[PDB]
């Protein structure tokens, strides 16, 4: 499967995504630290075959045909600053979420 | 009614003779847990098991007592007079509900604690078998090595535990071997049954000689 | 002085439609504002103006004990008929140098 | 320092204190205890639910959302409270 940009992602903290909106891009206007969180991104993992124990999983979840990991943007260690700009480009055919 | 979670109850390869519907409440705590930190307290193990509903709605409870603990699971007669008392003493009575905990997102997080639900049963099912048998003179070969201790592997993919006190002095064991006794430990032991062999008891070799003659 | 909440400003980088200096010419020039206060640690101030020209510093609604001491400070020009600032500034007491760094 | 200071002497519970509105759900549960002239939760706890249940201002869905309301047990355990206050609820 593809990755996932919007916000719902797991191993997150109010400190892990309390300035991102709705849809996982930072605002317009906040102002963040070195480290914290701008664009939320999760990836897909392992894929091998369906467990004995994972049987159930394989479909009762819609989207349950992709793992989940963690690979957001982030500010990188050391500068602070205040997000000025955010654009967001489309590939033609992909689901334009909310916040496009 | 999607009628996903009736053909899902019927898997069934591992979970047949254990129990289906505990497994569904299991796995819909383990939806409803995964990204849950706000609410009031947690979530509920207890569900009103509708076989039909599949999704059952995680239902809260009220517990009729007599008593001021457990706040949130607290009733007593003088409330139940609202009721016109219709509420008897140390009934479980349920008056409230729950919900989920989502999305994309944090079911992976719930298919980690759907996968915690399956273990902690897997646990419960193990124990039980241990139970089944409660000691016997049986054998197994050694995998790991621990310090004062010698991991065992049966089948029916089951472990043991040797202990260092119940095994001989100078006799060392080591992995490869094949080793039997009579174990002593299938009930209160750590997060489910560790099969504690014993080689060195005398009913040890009761029926070593009798295997033999 | 130490913050300013102008009213359809998301952050100090952006631009207000009829204002012909940024919002950052602005703070530099609530920076300079010269006010007296009386019985109070801190205090909000409230600003209204409306109209083609200057916003000078005498356009805040003064309250019982703040007292601008220099009337004639221009912050900023609104520049058409209907385009109007309308903000907050919060104004404090203190010793010495406090930068934004340290200290929303 | 003597000397330099003789040269200077000539100058020197809380979801009932809530509005019912500020409940987590939507505004017709709010309003349903509002019909009978209720703002804060503590006046719906001072009431039974048997005398909400008496009166057809509140709804079927109503009493599911007072049920999932109450099953945090922070209003409508059947109180009673002197007219709004208690005592850690004190005019200071």
């Amino acid at each position: 499967g593809p990755e996932e940009i919007t916000a719902d992602i797991p191993n997150v903290g109010e400190a892990a995504l309390s300035k991102l909106d709705e849809s996982g891009i930072v605002y317009i206007g906040a102002e963040v630290t070195g480290g914290d969180i701008l664009v939320g991104k999760v990836t897909p993992k392992g894929e091998t075959q369906l467990t004995p124990e994972e049987k159930l999983l394989r479909a009762i979840f819609g989207e349950k045909a992709s793992d989940v990991k963690d690979s957001s943007l982030r500010v990188p260690n050391g500068v602070s600053g205040t997000v000025i700009d955010v654009q967001v480009f489309t590939r033609d055919g992909v689901e334009k979420d909310k916040r496009a | 009614m999607n009628k996903e979670i009736l053909a899902v109850v019927e898997a069934v390869s591992n979970e047949k003779a254990l129990p289906r519907e505990k497994i569904f409440e299991a796995l819909e705590s383990a939806l409803a847990t995964a990204t849950k930190k706000k609410y009031e307290q947690e979530i509920d193990v207890r569900v009103q098991i509708d076989r039909k509903s599949g999704d059952f709605d995680t239902f809260r409870r009220w517990l009729v007592v007599d008593e001021v603990t457990q706040p949130t699971k607290e009733i007593t007669l003088e409330a139940a007079r609202y009721e016109d008392e219709s509420l008897n003493l140390g009934d479980y009575v349920e008056d409230q509900i729950e919900s989920v905990t989502f999305d994309r997102i944090t079911t992976q997080t719930a298919k980690q604690v759907i996968v915690q639900k399956v273990r902690e049963a897997e646990r419960a099912m193990v124990v039980d078998q241990f139970r089944e048998h409660e000691g016997e003179i049986i054998t197994g070969v050694v995998k790991k090595v621990n310090r004062d201790n010698i991991s065992l592997d049966l089948g029916n993919n089951a472990e043991a535990v040797i202990l260092r006190e119940d095994m001989l002095p100078r006799e060392n064991f080591r992995p490869g071997d094949r080793v039997r006794g009579v174990l002593y430990s299938v009930r209160p032991e750590a997060r489910g049954a560790q099969l504690f062999v014993t080689r060195s008891k005398p009913e040890m070799l009761i029926e070593l000689f009798r295997i033999e003659v | 002085v130490t913050e300013v909440e102008i009213d359809g400003v998301l952050h100090e980088y952006s631009t207000k439609e009829g204002v012909q200096e940024d919002i950052l010419e602005i703070l530099l020039n609530l920076k300079g504002l010269a006010v007296r206060v009386q019985g109070k640690d801190e205090v909000i101030l409230t600003l209204n103006k409306s109209g083609i020209g200057p916003v000078t510093a005498a356009d805040i609604t003064h309250d019982g004990d703040v007292e601008i001491v220099k009337p004639q400070h221009v912050i900023c020009h609104l520049t058409d008929e209907n385009a109007s600032i309308s903000m907050r500034i919060k104004v404090q007491r203190g010793r010495g140098y406090v930068p934004a760094s340290t200290r929303e | 320092a003597t000397i330099l200071a003789e040269q200077l002497e000539a100058f020197v519970d809380p979801i009932l204190l809530r509005p019912v509105d500020d409940l987590e759900l939507t505004v017709r549960s709010a309003n349903c205890l509002k019909a009978e002239a209720i703002h804060y939760i503590g006046d719906l706890v001072q009431r039974t639910e048997v005398e909400l249940l008496k009166t057809p201002n509140l709804g079927k869905k109503s009493l599911t959302e007072i049920k999932d309301v109450l099953a945090s047990r922070g209003l409508s355990l059947g109180m009673r409270l002197e007219n709004w206050p208690p005592a850690s609820i004190a005019d200071e």
